[PDB]
């Protein structure tokens, strides 16, 4: 019932731990089934996941049983349900991944318009909140305009995508 | 390049050849008598074309680090020649050059004296304002002789031009001297005499116009 | 009630193999807290020598006589020795070596079938010969690869044989072999040890076909004689720890080794792809796998 | 199979040499084709080869100064050299090239070598960079003289420039024993050489006794006769 959120491009760590303080076979993979990644003895074994040459763990933890599966240049397609199969216990954890992106001409001229945009995994209901420079605010269930553009709105907007009462955080340069 | 080996005639020459293998080899042995084209004696490593005798024998690569070396079990007079080793390993690439060539020379062989033949000017020649003589030394070994002419008792004062013995088909010397003279000249004596001499062994031809 | 799968003779054969692999080939640098543990790495030949699994007086192990047993039921026939037979623990990633081979027909082994998860251990008919070298000296003269041989008849006859058991079990799904998904080089490739070198060889041409039935397969044709190429290493991925480990080479010249291949260790993807098929890759790295393969009929119980 | 080859003799320092070989039993388009030099003081020198499907391949001496060729139709070897110097006069030789392959290793590992030897050979060809004016030989006979039963005769070829010219008697019938001579050079810088033959005095005069002076150089051809 775990929710994690995470920025595109991002690396997420899904934490995973055992009762016992030693090494033993743990296993990660996905809602479908899909074996993402495991341990064969003191081996990584990578499964035929989409996760594959992005998936990875950190194996010098092993040793005091944690079995991190981390998923590094986060995609949207990456959002799951994530399970990590170990000594008898299924952990479930979910990966909510967001993009939140402004695709600008790098030169709003004044009285121009945004242009900001989410990029969002299925089953999601994210609600975004723009911030301005000044302190003027936006909101966008899914887009995000600014009515017209005025010389103050320049400089670092700070967006926060909620969703399931947990948040996550772009900043963005416009001029 | 040409370094010399000489050996005695009858007994067993081994030339080694002389750029060490990289890893696996074929090995070629060419013969080659200067004038005449190569042979090829060896190729593969120890492997013969026909008319090649058994007497001629590479070094097998079996082994590590054997070193190729062509024999010549019981060497004849017509061992004499350039011996080049092709060497072709895994290591180093393809091989453009044949290398040094070993120098055999036969040691010693039997002596023998040579056999002399004198011509006069002949008719043809004669009627064209030139009189040449053909002194003709042959069969000899060793390749050292030495050539004067007669000129009827006194050593004639020019017109001589002699060869330098050279090798024949026969593995025995051969050489050529000519002496050159105005017909008037020739009629102008009575006696033509060259002498040839070869250990000290002198041996002489005479012609007289007629 | 018998259970491969839960042995603890198991594990103390794995104990033993790496108290075994201390003392027969001891690497000269370990990496691992990091510790960068050091030691003194003389050249070394390494062969396993047979291992018995004994019974403290008071104790005894129970040998089932199933000539074709599981591994996880009540087992009819039982018997009672002193030690396990002589166990040669050859440790490979891969395939399985040297092991005792089957009984009557080929049998395969999981503690679950259904959880794509749980390896499955291959036991078989009759052995396939596997020949491994490493030629050149070590580069000093004829640069050769080191290589494994295998052939491609006895292969495809052991695959037909692998294919009827798994489809047994499987429902009679298509059932396709290839490669390692992802991994350590260990268990990406078929890892093994030959004369104290440590060998890896590229197993793909091993797997790489389609069985609709026991006949009309694809892509097992080819040349008379399977030739794998392989790596070989020194500083390795260790398989008695999480850790790196540096090895010496061993006593020089040609290394060649023939060994019976008597099991193998497979994964299937499976998962809610459906498609009616089946994929089975090769696996192992925890050895205790190769273990049970040897001890599945033995159990030890108090007298 | 067998070889001939053959070529100018003389070869002028800036231009182009060419020499040519007429294989003869085979096909020429059924083996590889060397050519192979020797140029005086210098040993063998390869030159390059031509293949079977008539690929080429050059030593990397030459600077690519070569050119190797195959005429199907004459069914000859052709070798070019250009912008010649005095270091390119040697005798050419054109030869059967036999590609074996030496395998140490296993073969789809590319663990193998190729190399080549030369069986077959041609007679050879001398050629000369000289700026040298080319001239011919005049033959003239040396009469037998009137021991038993043989009596010795023979051609006398003076004045011909350059080396080599070729004596044969009664065309090839008499083989032996016929032995020609080393030439001679003058100071004149003109080689004359010589030929006789051994043969019975009970043959004289019956048994007419021709030679057949060859010097391709020039290229003149010319037999004479010898009568006591
Ligand atoms: C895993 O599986 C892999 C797949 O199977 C496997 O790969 C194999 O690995 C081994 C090594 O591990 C390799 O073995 C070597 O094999 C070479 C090739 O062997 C074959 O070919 C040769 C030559 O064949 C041509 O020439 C002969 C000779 O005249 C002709 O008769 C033939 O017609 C043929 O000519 C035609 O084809 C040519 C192309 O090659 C053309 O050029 C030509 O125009 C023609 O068309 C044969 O001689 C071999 O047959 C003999 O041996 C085979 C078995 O190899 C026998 O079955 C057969 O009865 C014969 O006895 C064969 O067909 C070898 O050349 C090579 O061994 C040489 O080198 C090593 C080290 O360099 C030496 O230790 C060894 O002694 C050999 O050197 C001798 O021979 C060479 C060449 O003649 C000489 O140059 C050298 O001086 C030396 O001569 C001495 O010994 C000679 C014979 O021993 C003797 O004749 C001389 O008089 C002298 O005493 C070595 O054997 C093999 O190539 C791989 N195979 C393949 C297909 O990949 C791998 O090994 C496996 N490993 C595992 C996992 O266990
Ligand atoms: C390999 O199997 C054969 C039976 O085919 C057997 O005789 C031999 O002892 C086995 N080798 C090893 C090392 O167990
Ligand atoms: C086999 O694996 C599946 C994986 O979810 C599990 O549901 C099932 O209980 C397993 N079978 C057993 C433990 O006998
Ligand atoms: C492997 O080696 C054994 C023993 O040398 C041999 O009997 C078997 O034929 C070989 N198998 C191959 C080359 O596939
Ligand atoms: C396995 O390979 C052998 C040898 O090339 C071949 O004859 C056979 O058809 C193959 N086995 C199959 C297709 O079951
Ligand atoms: C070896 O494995 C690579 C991938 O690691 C694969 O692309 C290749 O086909 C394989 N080669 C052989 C000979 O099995
Ligand atoms: C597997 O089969 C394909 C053809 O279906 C072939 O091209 C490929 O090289 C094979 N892989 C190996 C390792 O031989
Ligand atoms: C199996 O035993 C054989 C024969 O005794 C030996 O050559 C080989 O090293 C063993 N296999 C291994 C250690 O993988
Ligand atoms: C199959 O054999 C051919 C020659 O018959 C060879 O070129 C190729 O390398 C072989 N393939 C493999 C995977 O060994
Ligand atoms: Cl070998």
């Amino acid at each position: 019932k775990k929710v994690v959120l995470g920025k595109k491009g991002d690396t997420v760590e899904l934490t995973c731990t055992a009762s016992q303080k030693k090494s033993i076979q743990f296993h990660w993979k996905n809602s479908n089934q899909i074996k993402i990644l495991g341990n064969q003895g003191s081996f990584l074994t990578k499964g035929p996941s989409k996760l594959n040459d992005r998936a990875d763990s950190r194996r010098s933890l092993w040793d005091q049983g944690n079995f991190p599966l981390i998923i590094k240049n986060l995609k949207i397609e990456d959002s799951d349900t994530y399970i990590c199969e170990v000594e008898d216990q299924k952990e479930e954890v979910q990966l909510l991944v967001f993009g939140l992106t402004a695709n600008s001409d790098t030169h709003l001229l004044q009285g121009q318009s945004l242009t900001l945009t989410l990029e969002s995994p299925p089953g999601s209901s994210p609600s975004v909140q723009c911030r301005s420079p000044r302190g003027k605010n936006i909101q966008g269930g899914k887009t995000l305009s600014v009515s017209q553009l005025e010389l103050q709105d320049s400089g670092t907007w700070t967006c926060t995508v909620l969703q399931n009462q947990k948040k996550v955080e772009f900043k963005i340069d416009i001029v | 390049y040409v370094s010399p080996l000489s050996v005695a005639l009858g007994e067993t020459a081994r030339i080694s050849c002389g750029r060490q293998a990289l890893g696996s080899r074929a090995v070629q042995w060419y013969q080659h008598k200067p004038g005449q084209a190569p042979i090829l004696l060896i190729y593969n490593n120890q492997d013969r074309p026909s008319g090649i005798p058994e007497r001629f024998s590479g070094t097998p690569d079996i082994n590590f680090g054997t070193t190729a070396t062509l024999t010549i079990s019981g060497v004849e007079v017509g061992d004499e020649a350039d011996y080049y080793c092709h060497m072709w390993d895994s290591r180093s690439g393809f091989s453009w050059s044949f290398g040094g060539a070993t120098r055999l020379t036969v040691l010693s062989q039997p002596k023998a004296a040579p056999s002399v033949t004198l011509f006069p000017p002949s008719s043809e020649e004669l009627q064209a304002n030139k009189a040449t003589l053909v002194c003709l030394i042959s069969d000899f070994y060793p390749g050292a002789v030495t050539v004067a002419w007669k000129a009827d008792s006194s050593p004639v004062k020019a017109g001589v031009e002699t060869t330098t013995p050279s090798k024949q088909s026969n593995n025995k010397y051969a050489a050529s001297s000519y002496l050159s003279l105005t017909p008037e000249q020739w009629k102008s004596h009575k006696s033509y005499s060259c002498q040839v001499t070869h250990e000290g062994s002198t041996v002489e031809k005479t012609v007289a116009p007629t | 009630d018998f259970n491969m799968w839960k042995n603890n003779m198991v594990e103390q054969m794995q104990e033993d193999v790496i108290n075994l692999w201390d003392q027969s080939l001891k690497p000269c640098v370990k990496l691992t807290g990091g510790s960068v543990i050091t030691q003194a790495c003389p050249k070394v030949s390494f062969e396993p020598i047979p291992i018995h699994y004994c019974a403290p007086a008071g104790f005894a192990i129970l040998k089932c006589n199933n000539k074709t047993f599981n591994g996880k039921g009540q087992c009819k026939n039982v018997s009672t020795v002193q030690c396990t037979h002589g166990i040669r623990p050859v440790v490979s990633t891969q395939l399985l070596l040297n092991g005792s081979l089957a009984e009557e027909k080929v049998v395969i082994r999981s503690d679950n079938f259904t959880d794509n998860a749980k390896t499955i251990i291959v036991q078989l008919n009759e052995s396939v010969k596997i020949n491994c070298t490493r030629p050149s000296n070590n580069i000093i003269g004829d640069i050769r690869q080191a290589h494994c041989n295998i052939s491609r008849a006895q292969w495809n006859n052991t695959l037909k044989q692998i294919v009827e058991k798994l489809r047994e079990q499987f429902n009679n799904k298509t059932i396709v072999f290839t490669h390692s998904s992802g991994g350590d080089p260990e268990i990406v490739m078929h890892s093994f040890n030959c004369g104290g070198e440590f060998f890896y060889c590229n197993s793909t041409q091993l797997f790489n076909s389609t069985w609709n039935d026991t006949e009309k397969s694809s892509g097992t044709e080819g040349n008379d004689t399977i030739i794998l190429p392989c790596r070989i290493k020194q500083i390795i991925n260790m398989w008695q720890e999480v850790g790196k480990a540096m090895y010496a080479p061993p006593i020089k010249g040609q290394i060649r080794c023939s060994s019976n291949i008597t099991g193998l260790l497979l994964t299937r993807d499976g998962g809610k792809n459906e498609s009616e098929i089946e994929i089975f890759r090769p696996g192992g790295g925890d050895m205790r796998d190769n273990w049970r393969s040897e001890l599945y009929k033995y159990k030890v119980v108090k007298i | 199979v067998q070889l001939q080859e053959s070529g100018p003799g003389l070869v002028r320092p800036s231009e182009t040499l060419s020499v040519t070989c007429i294989v003869s039993g085979g096909s020429i388009s059924n083996y590889y084709w060397t050519w192979i030099r020797q140029s005086p003081g210098k040993g063998l020198e390869w030159i390059g080869y031509i293949s079977d499907r008539e690929t080429t391949t050059y030593n990397p001496s030459l600077n690519s100064r070569a050119v190797i060729s195959r005429d199907t139709s004459k069914n000859q070897l052709s070798l070019q050299l250009r912008s010649v110097t005095t270091a390119d006069t040697a005798i050419y030789f054109c030869a059967t090239a036999r590609r074996g392959q030496r395998i140490y290793g296993v073969v789809s590992f590319g663990e193998f070598f190729y190399y080549y030897y030369m069986d077959v050979w041609g007679k050879g060809t001398a050629v000369t960079v000289s700026s040298a004016s080319t001239k011919g030989p005049s033959v003239f006979p040396l009469a037998p003289s009137s021991s038993g039963g043989t009596a010795a005769l023979g051609c006398l070829v003076k004045d011909y420039f350059p080396e080599p010219v070729t004596v044969s008697w009664n065309s090839g019938a008499l083989t032996s024993g016929v032995h020609t001579f080393p030439a001679v050079l003058q100071s004149s810088g003109l080689y004359s050489l010589s030929s006789v033959v051994t043969v019975p005095s009970s043959s004289l005069g019956t048994q007419t006794y021709i030679c057949n002076v060859n010097h391709k150089p020039s290229n003149t051809k010319v037999d004479k006769k010898v009568e006591p």
